[PDB]
């Protein structure tokens, strides 16, 4: 991608993850499996939903054709009429396609940016208390319960706690 | 002990385009373009259109005898007319300011056909002689029903003076005509007086019409011509006609009793006993989409028209 | 020992919109949309407009007697005219190519009213009899001041031959008229000759006008009508008039002595003894902004018009 | 944001910072308080100023309405006139709004990108000679004078200098 | 042991613009705007244009005698006409619906000039007397070659009845005229009959023309005028002319034998014996670029027109 | 830039690199010199090439002027004709310029993003087995052959190999 994470340092996607958009995977003695993020997925839902409405709404003041007839001695103005209606049809066809092309790119990079942002809310809390494989996975210099992972999810990872067996693992 | 950071994926094949990359397969997409229609003409919110069939707007308003189906028309949501209706003017000629009239029409949902000059009020003139083979009704000769082709009564055509005051609250569409003969013999045989005119006045209209006696091609088997003319007679205004020959007089006019959203659709597509909120010359649209590509000329509440073949919004992320 | 990396913040409430998020509060914003006006009509860079008050452009150029205020008009920056001016044509009729004239007008800042045919030059015709109750001036009957309604002199109307050569360097606006009586009696009572015409020629103009004697509604208490006609008489060209009745002759014409940026504003908004660089039918604009939303039809140096209600540019960062 | 830093790893903004846009905060025995960056703020001032002029200038070739009158037998062309003027009014109203919506998003992400860029000009000079809290703050494995901070501001942080007490602090 | 990550750089000076930064020097750029032309008028894909030189379209189709060069014109790719051609109408007058005709023209690549009424078929009228000093050919007096100015034969002008049926498969452009004298003496001296007319009929055309005898400025030394009129005569239709004076009859008409892409260019730029796929009034374009800025009015396969002075696409990265 | 790398942590460009767009530089006993990346440069070639075609193609449904003549009593409709053709000329001149301004910015940031992405495919494979100068260069805690660099280029850098002399270099 543009933020290096999707189709980058995190090679593929998790089929087993249908809990959300951007999630975690915990793997401790107690149990494997996936769990999604909420304050990450939901925030992406709003942003994508709002964007869609914005595009559509921005588009309802668009030109609307009208039929007008002309006699055979009004050939210049009839031609003027034809060119001015196609003229606006082409402008709005241009605008809609182009706003779709451009927002598609942004929507994709938004996702990518939000995954890379996630990988960095965990990493910048784990410090030297854990391994960084670099594939979008983390190994520990310590032991982690099922509800210990829930500390790094919730955002409340306790640093003035696990430092002992981390430093001494080296 | 191993925790990973990753993203959703699925067995989806829906593709989007972007500036750098086309057909980027995605996780979630929203198509925003309506591409289909029911292929019938339909009622527009419960109001049936007026399907003119083989008649044109002129044929209707003048009452070409082949258009009897339309002698009385209910209120319509929109009008449908063929590309080349076979019944227009049975008798050849010009319909003055025809397109400006259709434009007026297009902002109109209903007329009441009222009588403004009574066919029984011509005592000094012949009012039923008065027909042509160009406008046949069941083999015998006839004429446009809304107007009266006056003829001389016993070798004389005295000066017509006739007027009509609009005692209604609605505007009136008034139509009348002039006959242009082929030679001066038929001119005298029809109207006695050799040099003639039609003056027409209102509070804004001031017209004099003179017959053009000349040799032309037969059209519909006739070389004579009839030119038709119209005005909008306002409430409390009067219209005054003066003529000493060649006058194709009004019998009936149209009261404009309902105005609002209409249009004149060009189409050959059969009416199909359905109901729609959005209608196109190709067929009706039932959709929640904001864009379609069926036809630019629609009526009702419709998606906005584009020329695109595909238009899909990426909502999800790149698939794998 | 502790060093941090951070960003500015403030007590601001100014909001912007973006594609994903609306009302994102920001640190620094720039509104780029002018939303207000002084509600008066004003001088445009020191030049006062022409406020026609209760007169229309036609009433002005023909010199309807209720428009005496405009017998001599200084140079204007733009023209202001009501939606429905009460003084237009005192005598009912048509003003030919009226809109094309207003279009010409709109590229004009000043006329000089000059005399082209002297009212004293009609020896064989009556030039002051010559008035109607339709165009009153202080109870008594009058006529448009720029033109002369010729009448027969002692049971005769000889053929007028009159011409005028444009010895000026500027183009001229020349106006003239034709009277259409109600019946042939008034026709003879006015002009003696029963069958009449007006020919008008220039190097590009070649016109013949024939009176239309007919019965119409009283408008302004008259059933007769007067149709007015104009041309642009080029420098060194001449205009030639020939008539044997029904001629409403020019007395005065308008020399086009200043061209440039003007317009004809529709408005009821009082002139307010102010001065502006940008004027709208609703009121004047004094702004440094590049966009406004007051009205599309402006004159002067103005912001570009949009239909937006709000338009703010984020310059700073997201607030907290 | 999109670059994770504003409203991300750096939770909020500094009211006490009214010296500039993107700044530092020094906190040593000598004195606390804030100081802004210049080669960071100013560069953002140019970019934002230039953008504004660009938008406006790009907009002065926009359509300008003209009044034209018509008689009652010119209803088709008058209607044509009305639709073609609203037509252009709608196009330009669309263009201006949309260029404002889109540049707003970019201006916001530009700022975010410039803060995250700042956090990384300091970090990539401090190496293992300092602590990284991960909240947009840095603690030292050594002592720093008021004019020592000015070395990391100026860009001239001396590495072949402070390495001794940094390595030995562990 | 030392490995680095870096990027390309070069000695390039090509600059691009962006929203925030102007003149950002780049590594690789693509100019997409054509700014130059060969300054000649050229053949368009092997077909030479019609360069009317000092003649206007009217002068051509009526056959002004100074336009003999164009008595027979090969098929053209487009037409070129000056801003103010000196040879238009040798005899002054109006060309009715001139612009509508040029519009028709612009969709036409070739005419065949055919004879529809033979100059030898006027036995009861003089067909060569018949000329004016206004339209000289080598000092002596002449007339437009495609039409015949009929004159009375020995103090008489019997009623012309003449018709022509279109036995071809192509449409025909038919032209004819009316003479407007200066006074009634010249009217009788020319056509004997004092009160005259021209009727013209087809299956859709019904016209009566009456001469306007009046006093006008000399133009090209004449005060009389000639107004020209045209129609498109369909296959198997006929045109019928009836006149008792002032008739400027057709001799020849134009068969429309090739339709397709054409235009009428305004230019003074010399034809330059070259060949192009894209032509502009300023000169030809030979380019692979998708945009140009030479002129909006082009013909052929061309780049799309813009008003930009520069338009460059950054493909590479920022230079150093 | 916007991704901090071009004209950021990597000060300038390599004249000696004319092998490609984004490359490496190896410097071992055997030999100095440059070598470009292919799966990085080429991928940027497609993206830039496709974009160019997209812009042009999106532009061929643009308005085309037509000449129409008018008499001196058609001044209103001639003026209408003039304003409606300039009207469309201005719209399309606006669209083309603006799509060029906007894609230029993106093309530049795309490059920047692709360099920074490159610096992070190497770094996230080198772990603590190498030095990070922070100028877009890497020094080793071990020895590297000419075809050892080719391991970090190819993407196949062997970690369960060089770990011994790296850890013991400290
Ligand atoms: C994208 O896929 C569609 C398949 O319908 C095809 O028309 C188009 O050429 C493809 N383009 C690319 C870049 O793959
Ligand atoms: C129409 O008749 C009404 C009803 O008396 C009257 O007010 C009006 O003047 C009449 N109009 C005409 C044209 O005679
Ligand atoms: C129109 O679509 C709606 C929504 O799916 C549906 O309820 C209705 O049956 C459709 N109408 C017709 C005529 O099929
Ligand atoms: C944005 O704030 C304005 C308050 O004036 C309101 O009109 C609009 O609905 C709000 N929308 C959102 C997304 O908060
Ligand atoms: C106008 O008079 C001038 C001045 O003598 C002369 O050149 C010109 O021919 C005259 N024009 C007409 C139409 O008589
Ligand atoms: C117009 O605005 C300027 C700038 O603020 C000011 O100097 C002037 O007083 C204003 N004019 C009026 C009429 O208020
Ligand atoms: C960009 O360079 C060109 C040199 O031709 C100049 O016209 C323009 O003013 C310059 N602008 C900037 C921002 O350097
Ligand atoms: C034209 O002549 C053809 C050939 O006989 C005939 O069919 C047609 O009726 C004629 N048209 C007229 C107007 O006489
Ligand atoms: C047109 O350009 C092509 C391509 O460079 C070239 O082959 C040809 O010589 C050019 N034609 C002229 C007339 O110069």
């Amino acid at each position: 991608g543009l933020f290096g994470a999707i189709a980058g340092f995190i090679e593929g996607g998790w089929q087993g993850m249908v809990d959300g958009w951007y999630g975690y995977h915990h793997s401790n003695e107690q149990g494997s499996g996936y769990a999604a993020d909420k304050e990450s997925t939901q925030k992406a839902i709003d942003g994508v939903t709002n964007k869609v409405n914005s595009i559509i709404d921005k588009m309802n003041t668009q030109f609307e054709a009208v039929g007008r007839e002309f006699n055979n001695l009004e050939r210049r103005i009839e031609n003027l009429n034809k060119k001015m209606e196609d003229g606006f049809l082409d402008v709005w066809t241009y605008n809609a396609e182009l706003l779709v092309l451009m927002e598609n790119e942004r929507t994709l990079d938004f996702h990518d940016s939000n995954v890379k942002n996630l990988y960095d809310k965990v990493r910048l809390q784990l410090r030297d208390n854990a391994k960084e494989l670099g594939n979008g996975c983390f190994e520990f210099y310590h032991k982690c319960d099922n509800e210990c992972m829930e500390s790094v999810r919730n955002g409340t990872y306790d640093y003035p706690q696990y430092s002992e067996e981390a430093r001494l693992k080296r | 002990d191993h925790i990973c950071i990753g993203y959703h994926a699925n067995n989806s094949t829906e593709q989007v385009d972007t500036i750098m990359e086309k057909n980027v397969t995605v996780t979630h997409a929203q198509d925003i373009l309506e591409k289909t229609h029911n292929g019938k003409l339909c009622d527009l919110n419960g109001v049936k259109p007026l399907i003119l069939k083989d008649c044109s707007v002129a044929g209707w308003l003048l009452g070409n005898p082949m258009c009897d189906e339309f002698i009385n028309v209910p209120e319509w949501s929109y009008i449908v007319e063929k590309a080349n209706p076979a019944n227009d003017l049975c008798y050849p000629g010009n319909f003055n300011d025809y397109e400006e009239l259709k434009h007026l029409l297009s902002r109109i949902n209903h007329f009441e056909k009222i009588q403004i000059i009574p066919k029984d009020s011509w005592s000094d003139h012949e009012a039923s002689l008065g027909v042509s083979s160009a406008c046949p009704y069941q083999g015998n000769s006839s004429f446009f029903r809304n107007v009266v082709w006056l003829i001389k009564k016993g070798n004389a055509y005295p000066t017509i003076k006739k007027s009509y005051n609009n005692t209604n609250q609605e505007d009136l569409l008034v139509l009348w005509g002039i006959h242009h003969p082929n030679d001066e013999a038929e001119q005298t045989r029809l109207y006695q007086n050799p040099t003639t005119y039609i003056s027409i006045g209102t509070s804004t209209l001031n017209q004099r019409l003179v017959p053009k006696i000349a040799t032309r091609s037969k059209v519909n088997g006739q070389s004579g011509r009839i030119d038709f003319f119209w005005t909008i007679l306002k409430p409390n205004d009067a219209i005054n006609f003066e003529s000493n020959g060649n006058f194709i007089a009004p019998e009936y006019a149209y009261k404009i009793v309902k105005k609002g959203d209409s249009t004149i659709m060009k189409s050959e597509v059969e009416y199909g006993n359905c109901n729609t909120r959005c209608q196109t010359p190709m067929g009706a649209i039932n959709s929640s989409m904001p864009f379609h590509n069926i036809h630019p000329l629609t009526i009702g509440e419709c998606p906005k028209y584009v020329k695109s073949n595909k238009l899909v919004l990426a909502t999800g992320l790149r698939n794998s």
